[PDB]
RNA sequence: GCUUGACUGCGAGCGUGACGGCGCGAGCAGGUGCGAAAGCAGGUCAUAGUGAUCCGGUGGUUCUGAAUGGAAGGGCCAUC
RNA sequence: UGAGCCUUGAUGGAAGUGUGGACGCCAGUCUGCAUGGCUUUAAUGUUUGAUGUUCUAACGUUGACCCGUAAUCCGGGUUGCGGACAGUGUCUGGUGGGUAGUUUGACUGGGGCGGUCU
RNA sequence: GUUUAUUAAAAACACAGCACUGUGCAAACACGAAAGUGGACGUAUACGGUGUGACGCCUGCCCGGUGCCGGAAGGUUAAUU
RNA sequence: UUUUGUAUAAUGGGUCAGCGACUUAUAUUCUGUAGCAAGGUUAACCGAAUAGGGGAGCCGAAGGGAAACCGAGUCUUAACUGGGCGUUAAGUUGCAGGGUAUAGACCCGAAACCCGGUGAUCUAGCCAUGGGCAGGUUGAAGGUUGGGUAACACUAACUGGAGGACCGAACCGACUAAUGUUGAAAAAUUAGCGGAUGACUUGUGGCUGGGGGUGAAAGGCCAAUCAAACCGGGAGAUAGCU
RNA sequence: AGGGUGACAGCCCCGUACACAAAAAUGCACAUGCUGUGAGCUCGAUGAGUAGGGCGGGACACGUGGUAUCCUGUCUGAAUA
RNA sequence: UAAGGUGAUAUGAACCGUUAUAACCGGCGAUUUCCGAAUGGGGAAACCCAGUGUGUUUCGACACACUAUCAUUAACUGAAUCCAUAGGUUAAUGAGGCGAACCGGGGGAACUGAAACAUCUAAGUACCCCGAGGAAAAGAAAUCAACCGAGAUUCCCCCAG
RNA sequence: GGCUACGUAGCUCAGUUGGUUAGAGCACAUCACUCAUAAUGAUGGGGUCACAGGUUCGAAUCCCGUCGUAGCCACCA
């Protein structure tokens, strides 16, 4: 699924609007893209699907508290 | 991402300072190749006690 | 010939419409024109020459102003 | 290599040898090159596009080989190829009967066509 | 040869043949939010789409309109800044 | 019943019996009636539970002005000789009724739109695996041998056994007619008719699903249903019509 | 109260009012045992990819309206008594 | 608790009981074929077939027990790669399915109303889905107030159409 | 209504920062030639710079008002 394993961002529903604004039911869906990721602490790569954010959260919490999460949480990975 | 350096490199190589690299460039190369860190404001002290 | 009465506030009383509305009007108050003066003038000899409300623009306005002072926005008057 | 302001372009020891430009209506045998008692003709520092190389290293691989594993799935691994492209998310101009919801007036000597509508 | 099972079997549809056009393969194209699958365990003498319809003799003029193909100039033009 | 008008040859009713259509709730206003009266009445809730408590609140006793504000006045205007709305008549809460509002709002009736499901035991196409075609014709390529060519060509016999080939049963079709039309049958029967080694025909089993399938294309077929299947739901859709 | 009994029963029957009953198992309260859990004082600490903003929607009675406020798909991003 | 009993259609047969092991009622046990979450594999539900363990003074073949998957934890094992991981076996726990409404959450119509219809309405309704409890949710102010003050959430009547 | 551009010889047209003095192409016109036609050559006639106001001593050369004009944007109770 299109689940961000970081944020837990997943797709959201809400509407189109015309200049008419005639609504038509529709999908935001978030900046997925799955990545290796170096952890070093563990000496492997890991690839997470990841939304951009959840990359910007990597980057500042840093992957391994992250990591602790998910794992706190359950998440395979 | 400020980062601090490990080794020499490219046009900001120095052993040890507060640069401001792309994410790109740090989070994919030089962490993953071990030619920086982060500067987690805990790292900022470390290689700003040499 | 001289002129701005194609004036502002009002309006006894009427006509005409299912209604929204439209029409006629002496007189009062302020200020004005022509006339020596009595006077006349609130557009044109009269009856066609037109568009409700909403939304919004503009100018005016100590009337309103979400704690208070302001401001936004609103109302009212004029107008598009 | 496109284009502004800063910058490498110009304006509101006498006299000899004297040669392009000047918004110069409509081209100065005059000044400097060695020497003599607040821009177009273009280029250095930038903030910024287009193309080409290089870097790291994301990302793709419906090439090859290895393991899980007697497995044409998936994953991991090595490697070749591709490479900041491709693809995807959000936003955005175009196209869009492929698909959907609808509108398409009344009078009227039937209705339509015509005409009419204050 | 096929067709309106149950008022139409035909001159309709199909057909081999013909032409245009798309498609370089992870093909175009189709089913599919996607993974994937068909196209094909095929590869331009292939595959899809469209029109025409054995064969014979042939298929003239018009690109102004609409569409498609090509077009690194310029004019107008979105988010953005 | 509907109509300008119906014995009407305009509607509806074969007959009887039973059932079958103006309701309910909450708001609001009017009439009646009752209580009290410049006052009337409580809501929830408490509760010794139809009592009693609870006056939060609602209506009325003051109006005028968009409003600030003023007040038996006020607004209009600089200002009214004025003018507009007000100042004189009592209200309010129950209970019964007439209207109206919101609801299915007097009862029955659509064609349809949306949602979730069930259907390829009929039929369309496709996939896989098995079966069928009495009998009789025609005589393609090729072959052999003579003739014939310089050798081929060509030619005669004989041989061979091609085809969405021929005639014709089974089998598959459905061109004509009559019969049948409350059938024997919700498409057949009888006599004739087409195909019959093929794009043939057949048993079993599989896959395709509803704006979707499938379609040698008729809008054909998708279970006697098809210009959007069936079942349940939204649901008492809506019906200015009968 | 009510039902029944050959028709309508306080006094025929079964009940009713009322008063009583649990060997066992259980709901509920307390009381403790066992397990797991932490209490207390001193000195500290005080929730960042967050608040806010840009784009797109959605929620708030409130339809973008002069529109506060809330949520976030997208790109951003503080102060810290 | 008991003088009568062996459920009903439903007689009959053969019985059982009367002072406490007849029946009947209640508490707790026992047994509890096969299918069904179905769980050993399969399957056209109620059937076919197994691996391993047990079992026979008639120790063959049959009968019985156990063997699904996922999660967590542990143990033992253990690739490409030596380390280490992934992978694999066992074990202990828990999950799974059903069920009226109420509840929170992910999705979410159209008829209809506007006397047409797009905005708007119907309506976050119907419906699909996931989840949970005895209730759910919400909740201990970055809340209101207006310079006076109030003091979590929830529900009822007002405020007021 | 907002942003662009452009219309000057009869047709057709650049000229484009002034300071110029109004072209080019066919069209009209007459003479030269020649056998005469057309090929040719030459001199002139014809511009009223989209119309009008202004900055300038001297606007076709810049500023503005309307037109005509097409581009698309984009607005309407």
């Amino acid at each position: 699924s299109r689940v961000c394993q970081v944020t837990g961002k997943r797709p959201v529903t809400g509407n189109n609007r015309s200049h008419a604004l005639n609504a038509t039911k529709r999908r935001f869906l978030p900046n997925l893209h799955s990545h290796r990721f170096w952890v070093e602490s563990e000496k492997r790569f890991v690839t997470l699907r990841v939304s951009a954010k959840g990359m910007r959260v990597i980057d500042k919490k840093g992957i391994d508290t992250v990591l602790a999460e998910l794992r706190a949480r359950g998440e395979k990975y | 991402m400020q980062v601090i350096l490990l080794d020499k490199v490219a046009n900001l190589g120095s052993l040890g300072d507060q640069v401001n690299v792309k994410a790109g460039y740090a989070r994919n190369f030089l962490v993953p190749q071990g030619k920086a860190v982060p500067a987690t404001k805990k790292n900022i002290e470390f290689f700003e006690a040499r």
